[PDB]
DNA sequence: TTTTTTTTTTTTTTTTTTTTTTTTT
DNA sequence: AAAAAAAAAAAAAAAAAAAAAAAAA
């Protein structure tokens, strides 16, 4: 009988273990953490009672309801003392999921209807969570008595209310009836998956209590659901539009101990040798440029003083370079290391715009906000190839952006600032396409006021060397061949993130008086350097300068978790912002 | 095409020892001419091998081809036959008279009535060509999803409230006329084509296809359409070329099992070839050689080796590759130092070439001068 | 009284025109 | 500085999916 089955249920999960009871004790965590819902393993199911699994997957419509009365139960069970106010029982949501390998939507016949089917997809739209009830009380309009706890079928099954206690008296009452979450989803076919010459196909899913909102459109998903047809007062005849029932969700794509791993990590004498030598392992040469990304990723500090104003602590990076050199693959590595972390042309990307975009719609009259690859990268990385050539409107929103770290549009709606606090790495090439230095100054035509944004500006050059060129096509060839102190991709951005989140650095004293003086050497060199010139080098050095070395010193501090940032390390950033001065001065 | 048995007959012939030439003259059957084109059609078709040492330096296995010259060539023709030929092969054209455009976006299918995120054209080619006519003649957004496919291998959509990144990648084999309708041997190839030198950038062969006044080959090629105008009428409906089918087959079976690996490559070679390019190039005012050029060379080697089977690249297949990127880089070239670099890097570009060719081109040479200064 | 066909309304999308904006001589 | 081509706004039309009310028997 089917109290059977829910004492086999109950018994499965009260007993499993693997020593440690899983299911006993994730029950106790999630109840003691108000989450009220479970995630159930299929095979473990299958494996301590396959009979179960069997039904599962031949009727899931009521055995699943049978586990969810079981584990409602053993829930109470395990954490029936609870203080006064609480101490009702709480349903619990039985998510299930399962390793079996998804099934293509082509293999969803009519067959599988009513069936557990697993189906892989993309979601390409999601709708807002709304009520939905599961429990309904109806009032006679006549009579005025009440039918408490009508039971509310699950899924796109409506209901039908009583003719008789006049004739159809009833009507519900809002304030007593129980209601829970509730989702409509799009789900496309994986483009790889759809045939060659051939249109992808759609599903329908139904997410639930705590199913709703666990993805969003774009997602690369699994769903283990009910495949199911609407349930509505019932030239195709007898067509009734089918739907999943989302019962598990699988999107595709920080522990102590690797907490003292960083720590660890970064205690080391030489952590910013290892860090400079593990970001761009396969490309040879280019050391400096190496620390230089290094310190952009790991950011200065941002300030806020007590008047409200913003320093931003996020390094923006220029290179400028021959089309030969490895600064595309460069800024390919920066956006797949960085935590977040977004890669862009200048004319932002295939449809998928650089700045964020407001638009009114017509019907609904919302603000939709299409993000760009800025706001996207908010508290990341933004890799701009092609950096020279973008459109005037994003132009000027990235002049505003670079500095300010917010977008501010207004549009015929509404007034607002995004916040886009993004560092922007940027690569480019000379205006006539190879660096000549007979019109030294005039390879760049960037405006003077964009050059002042970026912390840094590297310049790279391939004019002559015949032992430079015999070891990269050597040192590529070996790369191909093959395909110790480096950090790997996972590792190094985890560092990244924790020294982000958690350490921010401030100057000292003395390390601020060198850089005082330092700065204002630098500031006399350029002024008498550009009388001498009598034309000014479009590449100056202002305040933002200063402000530029003092994030690159943050970022070193920080990379060693230190609180506050040394002489050293501001001697190591002047000589980064030197190896970019090269370029301000030795240009010219 | 899941066929057994016929894996026999591919190694059957795998095994001839000219089969090189025989692919190579069994692209395109309806084409006269255009071996060179042809090979590196070939070569596209069997592609590289793709390689992500650890998992951050991206190098595609792709050959993408560039087909750009003067009209009345046959460059469409090449991509038809691409289309008709390549399993997951895709066509679309610059202008917006293809089926399907470059660039992503999501709406109601209007014949399904249904809300469906359109891929790109590029996406649709995941794995397999993507055919771009009229490469000169793309719309900025179609310029910038071109760059971006060619240059990261994938596309980010951001267009309703879909926030994706999804792969697409394709080799891309393109057809274009250069500026002004005609090709200028006087002008090198970057500045006579409408296209910037980051898209241009991302092309491993360049085939410059000219239309010269010659009266052999005029005659010949008139020939060739008429006598296929003659055998195609309603009321009548130095290798053998292999059949068009078992061509696919054996395109199928290399690109499916064979992964050539270079553990043969002279280093020594090519490092001393990339720095003699390397000085030569910048002893003159001309586009320098730069590295992703030995990439190019190593993919054509490799997929060079693929034709073959042989499963690891031989110095003959490094050799070859070698012609072909020395034969695209020197005509990208302007006039003068088209002959600079042929007679300073003649060597490597004659290999395979036997000496009737060579000395079919020069006597065709010396009587096309002998021509002009007759009718001047 | 109970069904049924209509009525609406409420969203959403699509197409034409106009207007506004961008590029070129 | 002014004209030509392109892009976007905006307004009108169509599909349509579903909930409620009036007329019919
Ligand atoms: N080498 C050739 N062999 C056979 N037929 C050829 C050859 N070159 C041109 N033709 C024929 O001449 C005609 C012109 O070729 P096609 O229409 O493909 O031009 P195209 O190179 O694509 O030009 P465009 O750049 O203007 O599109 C076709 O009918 C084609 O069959
Ligand atoms: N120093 C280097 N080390 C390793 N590979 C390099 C180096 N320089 C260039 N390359 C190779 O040359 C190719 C060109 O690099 P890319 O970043 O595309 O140039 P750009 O940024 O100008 O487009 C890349 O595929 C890269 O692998
Ligand atoms: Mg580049
Ligand atoms: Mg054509
Ligand atoms: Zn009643």
């Amino acid at each position: 009988r089917k109290s059977q089955l829910q004492r086999r249920f109950k018994e499965f999960l009260r007993q499993y273990r693997v020593f440690t009871f899983k299911y006993r004790d994730e029950l106790k965590r999630h109840y003691n953490l108000g989450e009220y819902w479970i995630e159930v393993e299929m095979e473990d199911l299958a494996s301590f009672d396959e009979d179960l699994a069997d039904y599962l997957y031949k009727q899931p419509a009521e055995h699943l309801q049978l586990l969810e009365e079981a584990a409602k139960e053993v829930a109470d069970e395990v954490t029936r003392p609870r203080p006064s106010g609480e101490e009702v029982l709480q349903d619990i949501q039985v998510m299930l999921k399962s390793d079996a390998s998804p099934s293509s939507i082509r293999s969803l016949k009519s067959d599988m209807m009513s069936h557990l089917v697993k189906i892989p997809g993309i979601i390409i739209a999601a709708s807002a969570v709304r009520a939905k009830a599961t429990r309904i009380s109806i009032q006679c309009r006549s009579c005025r008595n009440t039918l408490t706890n009508i039971a509310m079928r699950p899924g796109l099954e409506g209901y039908a209310l009583p003719r008789k206690c006049p004739l159809d008296p009833y009507f519900i009452m809002p304030d007593k009836c129980k209601c829970v979450d509730f989702q409509t989803l799009k789900l496309q076919e994986l483009p790889d998956a759809v045939p060659h010459g051939e249109m992808p196909r759609h599903m329908q899913l139904y997410c639930d209590r705590y199913l709703c909102d666990k993805v969003v459109p774009g997602n690369r998903v699994t769903i283990m659901g009910i495949y199911s047809i609407k349930k509505f007062g019932l030239v195709g005849v007898g067509i009734r539009s089918s739907y999943i029932r989302v019962l598990g969700i699988q999107v595709d794509t920080v522990s102590p101990q690797e907490e003292e791993e960083f720590r660890r990590l970064a205690a080391l004498p030489n952590v910013y040798e290892v860090i400079s030598k593990s970001i761009a392992p396969s490309i040879f040469g280019g050391t400096d440029m190496k620390k230089a990304i290094a310190c952009l990723l790991f950011g200065g500090s941002r300030k806020r003083l007590p008047d409200g104003l913003t320093r931003r602590g996020d390094i923006n990076l220029l290179m400028l370079g021959d089309p030969g050199t490895a600064k595309s693959q460069l800024l390919k590595f920066v956006e797949k290391c960085s935590p977040i972390g977004v890669y862009t042309s200048g004319k932002g990307s295939s449809a998928a715009g650089l700045t964020a975009s407001v638009m009114r719609d017509p019907s609904s009259r919302n603000f939709i906000m299409e993000g760009g690859a800025m706001v996207l990268a908010d508290g990341g990385v933004v890799c701009i190839d092609e950096f020279d050539k973008m459109r005037e409107d994003d132009r000027v929103a990235i002049h505003e952006a670079m500095e300010q770290q917010t977008i501010s549009i207004a549009k015929a709606g509404i007034t607002t600032t995004l916040n886009s606090r993004c560092s922007v790495l940027a690569a480019a090439n000379s205006v006539f396409g190879r660096w000549d230095e007979t019109k030294g100054e005039d390879n760049i035509d960037f405006m003077p006021t964009i050059l002042s944004r970026f912390d840094m500006i590297f310049i790279v050059k391939d004019e002559h060397n015949e032992e430079r060129d015999v070891m990269l096509a050597k040192h590529v060839i070996t790369l191909h061949v093959s395909a110790e102190g480096e950090i790997d991709l996972a590792k190094l951005k985890k560092f990244i993130a924790y020294c982000r989140v958690k350490c921010g650095p401030r100057l000292s004293a003395e390390a601020a008086e060198k850089l005082k003086n330092r700065y204002i050497i630098m500031r006399s060199g350029a002024r008498q350097h550009e009388r001498d010139s009598d034309r000014r080098s479009s590449i100056p050095i202002t305040v933002r300068q200063l402000e530029a070395i003092v994030r690159i010193a943050e970022a070193l501090s920080k990379m060693k978790l230190q609180p506050f940032a040394t002489e050293a390390d501001v001697e190591e950033a002047l000589r980064l912002f030197q190896v970019s001065t090269l370029d301000a001065a030795l240009s010219g | 095409e899941l066929t057994d048995e016929d894996v026999k007959m591919i190694t059957s012939l795998s095994k001839d020892q000219q089969i090189g030439e025989k692919i190579f003259a069994s692209i395109a059957p309806s084409i006269y001419g255009h071996e060179d084109i042809k090979r590196g059609l070939a070569l596209a078709l069997f592609g590289g091998e793709p390689k992500n040492p650890g998992g951050k330096h991206k190098v595609r296995g792709d050959i993408n081809v560039l087909l750009c010259g003067d009209p009345g060539t046959a460059k469409s023709q090449f991509l038809k036959y691409i289309e008709k030929v390549s399993s997951r092969a895709i066509f679309t054209t610059g202008q917006g008279a293809s089926a399907v455009g470059l660039t992503a976006y999501v709406q109601r299918h209007p014949v399904s009535r249904e809300w469906t995120l359109e891929a790109g054209a590029l996406v649709l080619a995941d794995r397999g060509v993507c055919l771009i006519d009229e490469f000169d003649k793309m719309n900025d957004q179609d310029r910038t999803s071109i760059h971006e496919a060619m240059e990261q291998q994938s596309i980010s959509i951001s267009k309703a409230g879909i926030v994706t990144s999804l792969q697409a990648r394709c080799t891309v084999i393109a057809a274009a006329n250069p500026i002004g309708g005609r090709y200028d041997p006087s002008l090198t190839f970057s500045e006579n084509v409408d296209l910037t030198e980051p898209i241009i950038s991302r092309f491993d062969i360049l085939c410059v296809v000219r239309d010269t006044v010659d009266p052999v080959q005029d005659e010949m090629l008139a020939r060739f359409v008429v006598g296929s105008h003659v055998r195609h009428h309603p009321s009548n409906k130095g290798v053998e070329p292999l059949p068009q089918e078992v061509l696919k087959k054996y395109i199928i079976y290399a690109k499916e099992r064979v992964h050539p690996k270079l553990n043969q490559m002279d280093q020594d070679k090519v490092a001393k070839m990339y720095s003699d390019l390397r000085k030569e190039s910048m002893a003159t005012g001309s586009i320098p050689i730069t590295v992703r050029h030995i990439e190019s060379m190593i993919r054509m080697a490799e997929a060079h080796a693929r034709i073959h089977l042989r499963d690891y690249v031989i110095e003959d297949d490094v050799n070859m590759a070698i012609r072909v990127m020395l034969e695209s880089f020197i005509d990208t070239q302007k006039f003068s130092v088209m002959r600079s670099m042929r007679k300073t890097f003649a060597r490597y570009l004659s290999f395979r070439r036997d000496n009737n060719e060579l000395l079919l081109f020069i006597l065709k040479q010396l009587v096309a001068e002998q021509v002009t200064y007759q009718r001047n």
